[PDB]
């Protein structure tokens, strides 16, 4: 069986996924993500 | 900005237009872009007065500012 | 005179599919699972043989009691079975998975194929940029038990289309896709796409025709009849263009110069002087409106929405989204990154100067090209010989580039995942190649 599992919860499934391995590599810098390639916001007005 | 390499000129035209709405009111006026390129070379011909040059030498105050 | 659209016109004939006898299961099956369309094929072909949208339908006949399937280009052929069409794409990414299978069965069953037990041809795939877990997990999942294939092989098709017009596959250049729903920059070093550096945009060609929809929502809301999706499409397809200079643009559009010339009037199907108003110019153009007129009230008017739809792609302000344009996130990559000083321009930047490539399928809007090499001839420093090469359909190249690198033998090895590196590495696998996704990590 298969849930159906929207594209709104992904995107926060990948968020606290990350947050999981990062809280445990704490206890390790990301490369390409979903959130790093993302783009910066404009500097110019 | 302007800039005269020879004298050393430098006047300011005015903030870029680009930057026109950081503020929606503000006392900077907009001048846009230059269409032309940067670097802009030219040949003139100066032609002075010998009076003009012996008044240039001749002020009893002092040298003029720009 | 007034022009009228429609709905595109069904196909009269269903389509076809290719002869079992010229199959052969050495070769493998190149597939581009785009957001917007199927491509679907053999790879010593070139010239495509199955393009359709990714839409299915239930047909639930009465007479025989049996829910009917119709996929893709069969979904064109009534206007009820075209209506109910659904796509699997939900977002950015796939949620629905069994329409993802009998999807995958109808090109299998027209791409005349005989097999025995599964397919035994490896599959060409791409996928988009930084894909999540989930999905190519159930993809391994799909591939590996439902469909028996001996290899896999993956990659973004923005690289793959960068690869096909770079055939060597060590240059350096800027790739620049424009898709269905994201837009894409990636600097490419050597052949092999830096994903480090890779930007992308929330802006695609369906938020476009969503903002010409609200748009029209909003700037006739006593509109009587609902016209669809499709015919939102077609007067984006067909009545937009880039503006060369946009802030020069929209201070002369509204002129009575240029609506003369330069204003569409799309009429719907169905069965105190004006002059120095800009309301009438802005709704009714340089023609007076008369209310009573039955024809009048069925009638759009493209003025500055035609300029104004593509710059949201350099201005994202415009749609909401609160990021950095084109232009200066090309100037963040090519000025301030890959070793190069802000006013000194270093090889690696030289190279990727002349080789600028726009692909994707929303880089058919006429203008692009003009104002994106205006741009870079305005940010960069003088002398530099700006290149920006543009295919004739940019929708396709991407199958070129699994073409081409299913046809080079030498450098297909490399990236490809077989049945037996899952099975001793799991779904959690990252195969790190030049032509695909990277690591989630360092």
């Amino acid at each position: 069986t298969r849930r159906h599992k929207s594209a709104r919860q992904l995107i926060s499934d990948e968020n606290k996924r990350i947050n999981a391995l990062l809280t445990k590599a704490n206890k390790l810098v990301p490369k390409a993500t979903y959130f790093s390639v993302e783009a910066p916001p404009s500097i110019r007005p | 900005i302007y800039i005269e390499a020879n004298t050393g000129a430098v006047k300011r035209v005015g903030r870029s237009d680009a930057y026109a709405t950081e503020f929606d009111l503000e006392t900077e006026e907009y001048v846009p872009l230059p269409k032309g390129e940067v670097h802009k070379k030219k040949e003139i011909v100066q032609d002075v007065t010998l009076h003009d040059l012996d008044v240039a030498n001749a002020r009893p105050q002092g040298g003029q500012d720009v | 005179k007034a022009v009228v659209i429609d709905d595109p016109p069904l196909r009269q004939t269903p389509e076809p599919f290719d002869e079992q006898s010229a199959y052969n299961p050495q070769s493998p099956i190149a597939i581009d699972f785009g957001s917007s369309k199927l491509r679907a094929g053999f790879v010593n072909h070139a010239t495509p043989t199955h393009i359709f949208p990714n839409a299915l339908t239930k047909f639930r006949d009465r007479k025989l009691n049996k829910n009917f399937t119709f996929v893709g280009n069969d979904t064109l052929l009534d206007q009820a079975v075209r209506s109910q069409s659904r796509s699997p794409f939900d977002g950015p990414f796939v949620t629905n998975w069994n329409l993802t299978e009998e999807i995958l069965d109808y090109t299998f069953h027209h791409l005349g194929v005989v097999p025995d037990n599964g397919i035994p041809n490896p599959i060409l795939l791409t996928e988009r940029l930084a894909t999540v877990q989930s999905q190519r997990t159930n993809w391994y999942q799909i591939l590996f038990e439902t469909y028996n294939v001996p290899g896999v092989t993956f990659g973004i098709d923005s690289l793959f289309s960068f690869y096909n017009y770079n055939p060597s596959g060590n240059k350096t250049g800027l790739v620049i896709s424009c898709g269905h729903e994201d837009t894409n920059v990636i600097p490419v070093v050597d052949g092999a796409g830096i994903l480090t550096d890779a930007k992308r945009i929330n802006w695609g060609g369906h938020q476009a025709v969503d903002y010409l929809n609200d748009l029209m929502a909003l700037k006739y809301p006593y509109f009587p009849t609902k016209m669809s999706y499709l015919q939102y499409e077609t007067m984006y397809k067909d009545y937009c263009y880039v503006s060369r200079n946009y802030d020069e643009d929209i201070e002369k559009i509204l002129t009575l110069e240029n609506l003369d010339t330069n204003d569409v009037v799309v009429e719907a199907p169905f069965t105190y002087d004006w002059r120095n108003s800009i309301l009438h110019l802005f709704l009714r153009g340089p023609r007076p409106h008369d209310s009573e007129n039955i024809h009048e009230q069925h009638q759009m008017h493209l003025n500055v929405e035609r300029i104004r739809v593509p710059e949201v792609i350099f201005q994202p302000t415009m749609g909401g989204q609160d990021q950095a344009g084109i232009c200066e996130l090309s100037e963040t990559i090519l000025l301030k990154k890959f070793g190069s000083q802000p006013g000194k321009l270093s090889q690696t930047s030289i190279d990727m100067v002349n080789n600028v490539l726009i692909t994707g399928g929303n880089a058919k809007v006429p203008g692009l090209k003009e104002r994106i090499v205006k741009e870079f001839t305005g940010f960069l420093p003088t002398g530099t010989n700006i290149t920006v090469n543009m295919s004739s359909d940019p929708s396709l190249d991407a199958w070129k580039g699994m073409a081409a690198l299913a046809r080079n033998e030498e450098q297909y090895r490399k990236t490809v995942i077989s049945k037996k590196e899952y099975e001793e590495y799991g779904p959690e696998y990252i195969k790190e190649h030049k032509l695909g996704n990277t690591k989630y990590f360092e």
